[PDB]
């Protein structure tokens, strides 16, 4: 979850409101809001 | 963030959605007003030269 | 500061929506702020602003951003490269070339006078192509550069071996100097010539024992048409038959025999060689210095606009509106580059959001580490507004 928070913070330069809720192997949710286009 | 920063990200949104839009057709309708010259004229042509 | 020297002009691009508010400085505009309140009013701020050119697309706007980022790594490559030659010879400046005018103007000056220049380049041209043309222009100069840097290494090395030949030591030296008829003979059915090298205390045991050396040598033969150092150089006329003999019975002497046999044509094409080796290098030379700052005025022009372009687009990204963005350019005093970066980051950073706010202030320019410098690529940290500081 933080790898790819930290490359789609690299790749989008900020440009996104990243969440991360716990799944209750252990897994984990995930919300981007791409905001605009051409990187989606 | 807070609810401020949200709101400015909401409006600066919206403003690219629209920009997007503009943007994309009004260089879809520029090429039409170009393609009804181009093709009308050729349909004309090609039968008047077999009326002559 | 004292964890880096700056002695020349040092600049931070920083582009801003034209609507904002400093937070440590409220109550003032951004333009009022730079003249009067960064660092101790010291700071000298110039015009930097460009208008609109044509954008594709919001689609297209993500991928001039990427190319952007790149072509300016590249150029930023090149005029390094270009600086890194001029400075490595020593027949310009080596103090100079961070605050070196452009157009004969001094470079705080001449941003101050860029508002998008033209040479080539236009307003009305689209914007993909500009990110491209300007970078095949920088490709081109630099490997026309390097090219003649690389001719001018080759010459180097033929020069020092033709001089070597001219006088140097007898492990390769060939003669040409010296053309004398009564030191070789030519023009003959039974004589040739061999040269001896030989140490310069083994020179009296030479003289002795030569003739009986070998079998059917030309008495009276010994003179010294050359002499170096370290050896001294002989004539010796005999038979070509007894060549042989006499090349491995002076080994077992300790003489080094150097095999040159009297030709007109060796003789004028060893001089010729020499020559156009000097000629060559030193028409490479003039050639390089003059054709390295005529490449490097183009390129920065070529640069900066890839900075201002791409400053521009990435504001235009990141905040949308408004659609003309207030871009100024601030060229700061050496050495008071640590307080510019704080008080920047400081009073504009809240409008680029509280999660793109990390604290990681400081700088090392010593390889120790290398946290603590900001850019947007990593992940590590990022900048918290549209700033690059730029390091000439």
């Amino acid at each position: 979850v933080d790898i790819l928070n930290r490359i789609l913070w690299r790749l989008l330069r900020g440009n996104l409101i990243f969440q991360n809720f716990p799944i209750e192997v252990e897994k984990d949710c995930f919300i981007i809001f791409t905001h605009g286009e051409t990187l989606l | 963030l807070t609810p401020n920063q949200v709101n400015d990200e909401l409006n600066k949104m919206q403003a690219f959605i629209r920009k997007e839009a503009e943007e994309k057709a009004k260089e879809i309708q520029l090429k039409a007003d170009q393609e009804y010259e181009i093709e009308k004229t050729n349909i004309v042509r090609n039968e008047t030269n077999n009326i002559d | 500061m004292a964890t880096a020297l700056y002695t020349a002009n040092d600049f931070i691009l920083i582009s801003l929506p034209q609507n904002a508010q400093p937070v440590t400085a409220p109550g003032s505009k951004t333009d009022s702020w730079f003249n009067e309140t960064l660092i101790g009013g010291r700071a000298f701020v110039s015009d930097f602003k460009i208008p609109e050119f044509k954008i594709g697309s919001l689609d297209t706007l993500i991928v001039e951003s990427e190319e952007l980022s790149k072509v300016d790594n590249q150029i930023g490559a090149s005029i390094g490269k270009i600086i890194e030659i001029l400075q490595g010879l020593n027949e310009t400046s080596t103090n100079a070339y961070r605050t070196l005018p452009i157009n004969n103007m001094p470079v705080p000056e001449y941003l101050e006078n860029f508002q998008w220049q033209t040479r080539k380049f236009k307003l009305d041209k689209s914007i993909k192509d500009l990110i491209t043309l300007i970078s095949n222009e920088s490709s081109q100069l630099d490997a026309d550069v390097r090219a003649t840097y690389a001719n001018y290494n080759s010459a180097k090395t033929n020069l020092a071996a033709a001089e070597r030949k001219k006088t140097g030591d007898l492990s390769v030296r060939s003669l040409h100097d010296i053309v004398k008829p009564e030191d070789f003979v030519l023009n003959s059915e039974h004589l040739t010539t061999v040269l001896v090298a030989v140490p310069k205390s083994l020179k009296s045991d030479f003289e002795k024992s030569y003739e009986t050396l070998s079998k059917n040598v030309v008495p009276a033969s010994a003179s010294v048409i050359a002499e170096d150092a370290e050896y001294v150089l002989f004539n010796v006329h005999l038979f070509k038959k007894n060549v042989q003999e006499f090349t491995t019975a002076a080994r077992e002497k300790k003489f080094i025999p150097r095999e040159f046999n009297y030709s007109e044509e060796l003789i004028d094409q060893l001089k010729k060689e020499h020559d156009s080796a000097a000629s060559l290098e030193q028409s490479l030379r003039v050639q390089l210095v003059r054709l390295a700052k005529t490449a490097y005025v183009d390129v920065f022009i070529n640069w900066f606009h890839i900075k201002a372009l791409r400053v521009y687009v990435e504001s235009v990204l990141r905040y949308g509106l408004p659609p003309h963005f207030n871009i100024k350019i601030i060229a700061v005093p050496p050495k008071n580059l640590s307080k510019c970066k704080s008080e920047l980051i400081d009073a504009f950073g809240f409008l680029g959001g509280n999660a793109f706010m990390k604290d990681k202030k400081g700088k090392i320019n010593k390889q120790d580490t290398s946290l603590h410098q900001y850019a947007s690529l990593v992940d590590t940290e990022y900048e918290p507004f549209v700033m690059y500081i730029i390091n000439l």
